[PDB]
RNA sequence: CGAUGAUUUUUGCCCUGCACAUUUUAGAUGGAUACGAAUAAGACUUUUUAGUCGCUGGACCAUAGCAGGCUGGCAACGGUGCGCUUAGCGGAAAGGCUUUGUGCGCUUGCCGGCGGAUAGCAAUGUCAACAUGCGCGGGGAUAAAUCCUUUGCAUACGACUUAG
RNA sequence: ACCGAACGUGAAGUUAAAGUGCCGGAAUGCACGCUCAUCAGACACCACAAAAGGUGUUAGUUCAUCUAAAUGAACUAGCCCUGAAAAUGGAUGGCGCUCA
RNA sequence: CAUCGGUUUGGAGCGGCAGGAUAAUGGCGGAGGAAUGUGGCACGGCUUCUGCUGUGUGUUAUAGCCUCUGACGAUACUGCCA
């Protein structure tokens, strides 16, 4: 028989499954749509939630009862020291979706971002990116060729950036590394900017 | 090849009162002679009050086409039974034999009227000697001056599953 | 019924050259060039002479034959639009609120702006099709002129103007306001 | 030369069967290039070898053979029925067989 | 000018020459309907046949009246030399060449292989000098 | 009708079910088949009607758990694959082996871009359908039900066609040169003897 | 499914040449032989008029030599196999399509000398690609993860975020 | 429980009913037509449909006005369309099929 | 592998014979007729008649067709061959 009275469903079916997230760093599922005529610019930034506070403000909404009157509002503070660019990734369009063609790294990586490639840093020999840095020493022609590849084939260019977590009061020493898509200009302009 | 045209001649069995019964002929379109005599008795039993047991078949003979390679237009008069009644109708066919036109008529009433063989009586098949005796336009359009027409979109029938050249339909 | 052959004759006037290849029809005349693609129809064309073209369907049934006269009429509209032009006239009908119609340009593209229709605050914009010219007539009060080489484009764009001005939630027998096609003819008579 | 073949290529298609019951004693064989019962009748009585490889060597060889023969045509598309000394195992549905040119009558 | 491209269909009409069974020639004598015609020729039997069982050729017997009898068709056919016109066409030459190839023995096929070797030697020599 | 190592079929202009039955019988008999340009496949009937049919397909889903239900693939090659799998005893090991002999693709990816493609006359739309009937292109149907890569495939197909036209121009030039060479060495003794043999 | 970092100072690991031997095979046994598009249309020549082609791949290429041996000549300066080298193009899954010179071979384009027997009248009568292992040989590099302690951005336990 | 046919253990041949695009042994076999459906249709028992409508298309019957170039009226019955609304997602057995 | 015997499935099988309207046709000879009328002729719109072309008249002419028939000769179809 029918429900004796009608009520809406409890909770949303669009946030299923209600499971633990795969990673603690929230990933950008989709980036802003690329506009070529705009200047080359980043589309995202990584910070750390520090806390909440209160503000007072004059409201500017004509027709509202609170127009040109003070409102008290809750606000959130995000600690955002500058990020360091350490690499670039090129993506190609395929009939199966975007596919990353190659990744080019900077010559020198700080200890905090290289701590990200370790589960037991203190017991390791710290070999991460130690043979890669030799690819710059001779004449950096391998790096130039990989970047030329990205210019020739990629349709989406994202930069690899990491936070400077040692500037935060956090006791964690691992930096958070993320891909931020580069929007604006041509693919060549994007690779140059990176 | 389905049908032949037969003549079937029969009479009543002679008796003392009637020693010389009249001979009756029918023109029957049948697959074989067994069906031909069966049709003869069917029609004689419907028209006259005669049964098979008191009669006899006198003659069964193939009637061949006089001009089997002359193009003709035939008129056919029919009585047939639909799902809801009994109807008469007249149609026209083009063929080189009477049997060919009759086979086409059987296919045609099967196709357009769902009329099975058992539901059709062939009243008469007539060769239309004059162009003015031809009434239906679906056959009249093939009797015009200097008739010619192409056959567009030729589909060639291949002997292999896979072809290494693009399909064509020219002709 | 499978008619053995059906024919239609295209009369192509003195100043036109109708070029046909693979059911792509290109009609050139003194007022310009018009093209129509007819790949969705099974027809064939014969040049009888410089002033006539034969259009034929072979072994066609009723509907296939019905398409033949349509093909001929469409190409004839191409010809009479490339030689005589097409001009549709629209009249503004209102009881109380005047309908204010202007030909504006935004994004470098021409529009027809209709304001104060039944006193509404909403502004109506109709994109002007390519090859169609709009022109507020001066001789007649409250009249719009829709002109162009293509009958299909001109009539469709006039219909776009007429449909955007429908009256809602009212007795349209009473509320007769709108912009209606009053005359359908040719640019040059 | 580059080629040394003296047999006609074939495939083990199926067993003789109805919709639900199969008969392993009769194999249906597709002869390459044969598309009618008229052309298939050339191969009736010819010998058929199914040649396969096995893990263990016999007389120093890992190659083993199952011999049969063509018995009659099948259907209208040039398939044939074949009779092997040992029924071909069903895993060979789709495998290649060899139709010999002998016993020859040319 | 108007320059419309017209079809180059072969027409079903009296005098059109057809192939029957890919082997023998015939000409259309009368049309029965859209599907069927009466055909006749010196090397066939006069018969009614479906258009789907024969192939139209680009050859037309000129000035053949509708419904012509066998004697008329044979006389017109001999006068027009239809066999000669057909035998000179690349279609008939291809049929004849396939028939020739299908009659070769094994030794003749060997001879074809060696002759093609010599042929290829000459052709490559010509190719480099080009 | 020869046994091939791989048969590569250009799916353009083929009717879905007829090609599916032919390919099913081919792979079941041990023949390897690749079908390319599945976005160019045809289905008889107007587009709206086949869209309604695919929506009727979409409506079917396991009620107690949608993740267990039938999985509705939207890409054209997966539409062909669904048609083919329904004609295979795919729940047997022999059926799985047969399906392992099949590959289906949107567009023409390498290495099949430089290989010979064939057609199947019994399944070709232009040869099968009556000239006036309406038909659907599977690429358009796939986009309307959620396939995301129509424009990507179109762009890559344009690029492939440019490259292939260049290939064909070179091949045609060499063919003309070789034909001239063969005609020059005609009226030769070997050539005449060959002509006597039908070659 | 992709990109990318590091890959053991162990006698372990990576790349590479040869030789030998094994295991595996949904099934080699001359070659998967590449325009695109239309189909009531394509192509070639003149000229937009017409003539020609197709009407299936029964095609094309390759194909002779102890499973293809040993030798010699003539004609052309061509064809072809393997190993080096140059340059370019290919990112849809490129991993292939090319091109420059170079070394050794073969050439059935034409004509020769020698050899095969006995596997007995057939018996797959054993000739493939893939992978692995073992001897030699030449180049090359020199890690981490988990447990444990710690944290609380996490947590029933596993798991997770941290630090050592 | 219907159709076919009744049964020892085998070989070869041929069939019955039912079938021959694939699932599946056997033809994308030959042929004349009809039908296009924004709920087509697809095989006895058997897994239903009615009264009633259609200027969708096809073939027929009987009248009438016609050169003092064909057309008008009533009607018959084939396929198609409307009439035709139920509860988990789903069944011409499935795929799929449109000069089938 | 050969030959035989039993059973059985085939071939583009080959040949002889009989029947029927002692096939019907076709081909040849003869008589008669007509039109979706050939040549000819008379009138025309587009043709320097460059299938141009349509309508007329009429009867083989610079094509043919239809009906009847006279003497031969075949073929199909069905059946038989110990
Ligand atoms: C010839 N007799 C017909 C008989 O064949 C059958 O006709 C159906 C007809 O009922 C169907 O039509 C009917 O049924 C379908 C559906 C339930 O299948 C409905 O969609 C449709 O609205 C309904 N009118 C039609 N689509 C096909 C005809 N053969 O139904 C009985 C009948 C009308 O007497």
């Amino acid at each position: 028989s029918h429900r004796k009275y009608e009520a809406p469903r409890h909770g949303s079916l669009g946030f299923l499954p209600r499971k633990r997230a795969a990673k603690q760093r929230g990933r950008v599922k989709s980036f802003p749509k690329d506009v070529k005529s705009k200047p080359v610019a980043l589309t995202a930034f990584l910070g750390y939630k520090a806390g909440m506070t209160t503000i007072v403000r004059d409201l500017d909404r004509p027709g509202s009862k609170m127009h040109k009157r003070e409102v008290v509002e809750a606000a959130t503070v995000v600690d955002t020291p500058p990020m360091v660019v350490v690499g670039v990734v090129g993506y190609v369009e395929t009939p199966r979706g975007l596919r990353s063609l190659t990744t080019v790294w900077a010559e020198h990586l700080s200890e905090e971002v290289r701590r990200r490639f370790y589960k037991n840093w203190y017991k390791s020999k710290k070999k991460a990116f130690t043979k890669y840095s030799g690819k710059y020493a001779t004449d950096a022609k391998q790096v130039e060729t990989e970047l030329a590849r990205i210019k020739k084939y990629a349709s989406v260019v994202r930069v690899l950036a990491h936070t400077q977590i040692k500037k935060t009061p956090l006791s964690q020493k691992k930096a958070h590394l993320a891909e931020i898509q580069i929007n604006g200009g041509s693919v060549s302009d994007k690779v140059d900017w990176a | 090849s389905r049908l032949n045209e037969y003549q079937v001649i029969g009479r009543n069995l002679p008796t003392e009162s009637v020693p010389e019964p009249k001979l009756f002929r029918m023109r029957i379109f049948a697959p074989n002679t067994v069906v031909a005599k069966s049709r003869y008795w069917y029609f004689l039993q419907k028209l006259h009050k005669v049964k098979k047991a008191s009669g006899e078949i006198v003659s069964v003979n193939i009637i061949s086409e006089a001009k089997p390679t002359k193009v003709k237009t035939f008129g056919i008069w029919l009585r047939y039974e639909s799902r809801s009644g009994i109807h008469n109708m007249y149609k026209e066919y083009r063929d080189v034999t009477r049997v060919g036109a009759v086979e086409t008529m059987y296919q045609d009433l099967a196709a357009r009227h769902r009329a099975r063989f058992r539901s059709i009586h062939i009243l008469k098949v007539v060769e239309l000697e004059k162009t003015d005796d031809v009434k239906r336009q679906y056959v009249k359009q093939f009797l015009t001056k200097d008739l010619k027409f192409p056959l567009p979109h030729r589909v060639q029938k291949s002997k292999k599953l896979f072809q290494a050249t693009a399909p064509t339909t020219f002709y | 019924m499978k008619y053995i052959q059906t024919d239609q004759i295209l009369d192509i006037p003195e100043g036109v050259t109708v070029d046909i290849k693979a059911r792509v029809v290109k009609v050139t005349g003194p007022r310009g060039e018009l093209t129509k693609d007819l790949k969705h129809i099974d027809v064939t064309f014969n040049k009888i002479n410089n002033r006539a073209i034969k259009i034929t369907v072979h072994n066609g049934d009723r509907k296939h034959v019905a398409a033949l006269r349509t093909v001929k009429s469409l190409i004839a509209n191409l010809i009479t639009g490339v030689t005589k032009g097409y001009k549709y006239k629209m009249r503004f009908v209102y009881a109380h609120f005047p309908i204010n119609v202007n030909i504006i340009k935004k994004d470098g593209q021409d529009y027809v702006e209709i304001r104060n229709f039944l006193g509404e605050k909403r502004v109506r914009e109709v994109k002007i099709h390519e090859g169609v010219t709009m022109e507020i007539s001066s001789t007649q009060k409250d009249e719009l002129i829709v002109s162009g080489n293509s009958l299909e484009a001109v009539s469709q764009n006039a219909a776009d103007i007429q449909q955007i001005c429908r009256v809602r939630n009212k007795d349209i027998r009473k509320f007769l306001d709108g912009i209606y096609v009053s005359e359908r003819g040719t640019i040059v008579e | 030369a580059e080629s040394h073949r003296l047999y006609v290529k074939g495939k083990h298609i199926s067993y003789q069967r109805s919709k639900s019951v199969t008969n392993p004693n009769v194999s249906l064989i597709q002869i390459e290039g044969v598309a009618s019962p008229k052309d298939a009748k050339f191969y009736l009585g010819k010998r058929i070898a199914y040649v396969y490889r096995a893990p263990k060597e016999i007389r120093g060889s890992k190659i083993r053979v199952i011999w049969g023969k063509v018995t009659r045509t099948h259907g209208n598309n040039g398939l044939v029925r074949a009779n092997f000394k040992k029924n071909l195992p069903p895993k060979t549905f789709g495998a290649s067989v060899r139709i010999m040119l002998y016993p020859s009558n040319i | 000018s108007s320059t419309v491209k017209a079809a180059n269909w072969r027409f079903v009409e009296v005098g059109r020459v057809v192939l029957v069974d890919n082997k023998e020639l015939a000409t259309i004598v009368e049309i029965i309907d859209q599907k069927r015609v009466l055909i006749d020729g010196p090397k066939i039997q006069r018969q009614a046949i479906a258009l789907a069982k024969i192939v139209l050729t680009p050859i037309v017997l000129p000035n053949l009246p509708r419904g012509s009898r066998t004697a008329t068709v044979t006389k017109k056919w001999a006068a027009a030399d239809i066999d000669a016109k057909w035998a000179a066409s690349g279609w008939a030459k291809k049929l004849a060449n396939k028939e020739r190839r299908s009659q070769l023995s094994d030794f003749e096929r060997f001879q074809v292989m060696v002759l093609k070797k010599q042929r290829r030697f000459a052709t490559k020599k010509a190719l480099v000098k080009a | 009708s020869s046994f091939e190592k791989v048969v590569v079929i250009d799916g353009k202009g083929h009717l879905l079910g007829r090609l599916a039955s032919i390919v099913s019988k081919q792979i079941l008999n041990g023949q390897k088949v690749v079908v390319v340009r599945c976005e160019e496949l045809n289905i008889s009937g107007e587009f709206f009607r086949n869209k309604l049919k695919y929506h009727d397909y979409l409506r079917k889903a396991t009620r107690y758990n949608k993740k267990k239900g039938p999985f509705h693939f939207r890409a054209p090659s997966r539409i062909l694959y669904k048609a083919i799998r329904g004609m295979i005893p795919h729940k047997t090991a022999r059926g799985k082996a047969a399906l392992e002999r099949l590959k289906v693709f949107e567009g023409v990816p390498p290495p099949y871009d430089k290989k010979k493609r064939v057609v199947v006359p019994q399944a070709l739309r232009v040869l099968r359908l009556k000239p006036g009937r309406k038909y659907t292109t599977v690429g358009k149907l796939s986009s309307a039900v959620g396939w995301k890569y129509e424009s990507v495939v179109e762009k890559l197909e344009e690029k492939r066609k440019v490259q292939s036209a260049e290939y064909y121009a070179k091949k045609k030039a060499l063919t003309k040169k070789l034909n001239a060479a063969k005609a020059s060495t005609a009226e030769s003794e070997a050539a005449q003897k060959l002509a006597a043999f039908g070659y």
